[PDB]
């Protein structure tokens, strides 16, 4: 699922599920 | 950053990684 391109709720998605208990930041604007 | 990256260009392990805590 990472090695593709990830959009919107895909990439949140994708981070969710890679980042686990650790969590993540999304910064689209960034 | 994250949209450059993985969503107008192909996402990897390595780059999701860096936006973890």
């Amino acid at each position: 699922f990472v090695n593709q391109h990830l959009c919107g709720s895909h990439l949140v998605e994708a981070l969710y599920l890679v980042c686990g208990e650790r969590g993540f930041f999304y910064t689209p604007k960034t | 950053g994250i949209v450059e990256q993985c969503c107008t260009s192909i996402c990897s392990l390595y780059q999701l990684e860096n936006y973890c805590n």
